[PDB]
């Protein structure tokens, strides 16, 4: 099924695609055209890999010279994973077409932990113990000491994989993770590593965004070589909270009491190393004279000299006044405190500590860390991570905020205090991608609108294009129920949160809709107290039985153990007869992470619009910084991310293959034009005027209706 | 305020937690209830050290760490020397040298015998006294009122 597309002719492995896929391909290869970055919307989450991934293949072989390597990037590795698939698939029916073997290599990579073969760190799941175990057997000393071939247990993996995965590199192939693993074990080599050499001739890459965003890995896998490289995220609206969350860092009580505790490890180490090792070690500070891995990107890092700073016992004192003065500043009991600039200040002034040798202290820790031999990073990890913060604050507070909150929320009093230091831009840590690489792709779907993110985001997109899927069959049939058979407002308001009709009606919602929607269904709440206190109101009224008789019911807790469990009960009951109704919370990780297929979620339920507590002062800086610089009101941005996350949760139903399913929003407030038009265009577009306030019966009625002419065949 | 006490009274900080360390040469907590046991006998005595202290060595300071209120304390003394500016300094190795022998300064003071120190710290007054340590004390607060605003 080749495609004649108007730049060139590009290859398509599935028989047919819809007039959207024409203005697909089209409005990427016009960007590509332009060597511009861009952002576009496709709802389709499969077959829109395919389609964005064919004419980077046509694309490529037509203008090798243009475009270097593709960096298709995914959320959760759990997704990545099925989309190499999808590349599989299409180079096996690209090689078909051509009859032989081509140039061309895919491959995914990930975190040690996900990944690896060697025994010890296998049993081990947490992830910072994969690398303390995986640094600890990789480490110079111990690569020094397999030369002695002393007896002590050296990871074979890497040994040999230096000697030879150096010298020969793999032509080409497709290799899963999983597929990844099993070529390392019979070839001897670090699935990981074989990978990151692989970068350096590889068409395609992808990893997800954690490998692209945060400078402190990113930077190093991610090298000037792709100068210009057809770099691509995927569903990627939420990609300003992982971009932020990677420059914020929290530091707690607990953390810093650990530090504290570590550090006088890590004084015990030194005065064991002086008197055993004194002159070989010594050598680093020459090196340090002569001049894990720093936070900051290519131009913001700086490696001008150590500074004052240059011996343990000095360093370690460095650590030991900055450490106090955060468990000063961290145990003051008083309302949340803002000091982005003034806390370096307040820093220097108080303890007498200049910003610029406090800038390369936690370059200097690794470079000390490295000298120390330490067993492992992992039980240091949490003083690397406030080495980490001292850094960020003295190197830059322009676009940052240091946040103090002596008392947490959902507590009269906590003797944990936490602080935080949570940006409030996201073009900071996304800004060298955008110059390093000459165009970026922003694929995404249920995307509020794309004009939003050139100003969240300092870039301009060459396009800003919106597809609405076109199908023979209407597949997804979205409905806006704001008032009940009370004809009471639904809404559920802050302050009308309270009103018993109002979670009376959602129980009434629910209870009818249970009975016409099959088996597979999914409620989204706003938030875990709100959901308790929707689910003891319908628990002490008949509500939850009579819907517990109709269908069986599950609930969400914070806990991913009880999720996982709950979760793989929801499958079974809808692989049988039962069904499962799946209360859950919009921003719970169990949402985001769970996909919703064919009989998986028919009638996704949007109970509420999903907001944060606005009191949350984090949300408050980050929200007050996008009102005071690029012009966005703090409501249109409150209501910007309501209506990107609501449409994020509920997208999920119509993944692909025309599966009929329904979209029901339980608020009035979606009614509102100011929402609709924050809805994603195929979602919108659907829907009509006449069902936007569909009673609660009303609904029903014609949600039943709906399913009959799906239930039909083509 | 999280310390678990006082040494000797252990009994203020568990009702409230309003009072603060007492630095000292000795480096030495001590707390304000504390600090009136001291007043009535010996006036400016360690109590279980003894250490002399000319009118009661007491200053106001809020970090439980021993150690480091004499470094931080030190530290002050220290800044009064050898605080000028690095562009007074033309070479890329001296940049630092100055501050790696202040810190290293600091060091000896808090635990090496000061003597050496102190007969150090005359020899720089004798030349850098005439105009860095002059220049640097006028435009500290220059710099200070501008920073702040
Ligand atoms: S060196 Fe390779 S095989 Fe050994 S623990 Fe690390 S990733 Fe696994
Ligand atoms: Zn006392
Ligand atoms: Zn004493």
């Amino acid at each position: 099924m080749k495609l004649n597309v108007d730049g060139l002719l590009v290859y398509f492995p599935y028989d047919y695609i819809y007039p959207e896929q024409f203005s697909y391909m089209r409005e990427l290869k016009r960007t590509l055209d332009a060597k511009g970055h861009g952002v576009l919307e496709m709802p389709s989450g499969t077959g829109k890999t395919v389609s964005l991934l064919a004419l980077i293949m046509a694309y490529q072989r037509a203008y090798p010279l243009e475009v270097t390597k593709l960096i298709y990037c995914s959320r959760t590795v759990p997704e990545i994973e099925k989309v190499i698939e999808e590349l599989r698939k299409l180079l096996n029916f690209y090689e078909k077409q051509e009859g032989e073997k081509l140039p061309f290599l895919g491959l995914a990579l990930s975190s040690r932990k996900n990944l690896c073969i060697h025994p010890e760190v296998t049993p081990l799941r947490f992830g910072k113990d994969v690398d303390g175990k995986c640094h600890s057997l990789t480490a110079s000393y111990v690569r020094a000491q397999y030369q002695h071939d002393t007896s002590l247990p050296h990871c074979r993996f890497y040994e040999e994989f230096d000697a030879h995965g150096r010298e020969v590199p793999l032509p080409a192939g497709i290799y899963n993770l999983d597929d990844l693993k099993a070529l390392g074990r019979r070839q001897g080599w670090c699935p990981y590593f074989l990978a990151r050499y692989s970068i350096l001739h590889a068409n395609v890459v992808v990893y997800s965004y954690h490998y692209l965003l945060d400078p402190k890995i990113a930077d190093l896998v991610s090298k000037e070589l792709a100068r210009k490289a057809v770099v691509v995220f995927d569903e990627a609206h939420n990609i300003d909270n992982v971009c932020i969350d990677s420059m914020s860092v929290n530091l707690t009580r607990r953390t810093l009491d650990r530090c504290q505790g570590n550090l006088e490890t890590l004084q015990k180490t030194v005065l064991r190393i002086k008197e055993t090792d004194e002159q070989r070690l010594r050598d680093e500070y020459r090196r340090l004279v002569e001049g894990a891995n720093p936070v900051l990107p290519d131009e913001v890092l700086q490696e001008a000299v150590p500074g004052s700073i240059r011996t343990a016992e000095h360093f370690l004192g460095f650590l030991r006044r900055l450490l106090e003065y955060v468990k000063w500043r961290l145990r003051v009991q008083h309302v949340v405190q803002e000091s982005p600039p003034a806390f370096l200040s307040g820093l220097a002034q108080r303890v007498c500590i200049q910003r610029k040798p406090l800038r390369f202290c936690a370059e200097r820790l690794r470079s000390l860390l490295h000298t120390l031999e330490i067993t492992d990073l992992a039980d240091f990890s949490p003083l690397t991570l406030l080495a980490n913060f001292a850094t960020l604050v003295s190197t830059y507070a322009k676009g940052f905020t240091i946040i103090i909150e002596p008392f947490d929320d959902r507590t009269p009093t906590i003797a944990n205090p936490i602080l935080h230091f949570s940006c409030m831009d996201a073009s900071l840590a996304i800004k060298p991608v955008f110059e390093r690489f000459q165009s970026v792709i922003i694929t995404s779907g249920t995307l509020s609108p794309l004009d939003i993110y050139p100003k969240i985001l300092d870039f301009h997109p060459v396009t800003m294009a919106t597809f609405t899927m076109t199908l023979a069959r209407v597949c997804l049939c979205p409905m806006i129920i704001g008032r009940g058979n009370d004809q009471v407002a639904i809404s559920s308001k802050f302050e009308t949160r309270e009103d018993i009709a109002v979670i009376r009606n959602y129980g009434n919602l629910l209870l009818e809709m249970s009975a016409v929607v099959p088996d597979g269904i999914v409620a989204f709440f706003t938030s875990y107290q709100y959901m308790e206190s929707t689910v003891a109101s319908w628990y002490e009224q008949g509500i939850l039985e009579n819907i517990q008789r109709n269908k069986l019911l599950f609930i969400e807790t914070q806990d991913g153990a009880e999720t996982s469990v709950a979760l793989e009960k929801y499958q079974e009951a809808c692989e049988n007869g039962r069904g499962a109704i799946l209360l859950s919370v919009a921003r719970g990780k169990v949402s985001e992470g769970i996909d919703f297929v064919h009989h998986y979620g028919r009638a996704v339920i949007m109970f509420g619009v999903p907001y944060v507590y606005t009191q949350s002062r984090i949300l408050k800086a980050r929200l007050e910084y996008l009102r005071d610089q690029f012009q966005i009101r703090e409501n249109d941005f409150l209501t910007f991310d309501a209506m990107r996350h609501a449409a994020q949760c509920v997208g999920r139903a119509i993944r692909g293959k025309t599966d009929y399913g329904l979209m029901v929003f339980a608020d009035k407030r979606f009614a509102r034009g100011d929402k609709r038009g924050k809805l994603p265009r195929w979602i919108q577009e659907h829907l009509t005027d006449a069902n936007l306030n569909l009673t609660v019966d009303e609904g029903v009625q014609v949600a039943k209706y709906f399913l009959r002419q799906m239930a039909q065949p083509f | 305020m999280d310390d678990q006490g006082c040494p000797r009274c252990k009994t203020t900080k568990y009702r409230n937690p309003s009072l603060k360390l007492m630095v000292n040469v000795c480096g030495h907590t001590l707390c304000e209830s504390c600090v009136d046991l001291l007043f009535v006998r010996g006036a400016g005595n360690c109590p279980e050290c003894g250490t002399p202290l000319r009118k009661s060595n007491f200053r106001v300071q809020l970090f439980e760490d021993p150690t480091v209120d004499k470094e931080v304390e030190i530290r002050k003394k220290v800044l009064k020397i050898y605080n000028k500016r690095e562009e007074d300094f033309p070479s890329l190795r001296e940049y630092n040298d100055f501050l790696e022998e202040v810190e290293e300064i600091v060091f000896n003071l808090t635990n090496n015998v000061d003597l050496d120190n102190t007969k150090k710290k005359m020899e720089i007054y004798q030349k850098e006294n005439k105009d860095v340590i002059q220049k640097n004390k006028l435009k500290l607060t220059r710099e200070q009122e501008e920073l702040e605003e």
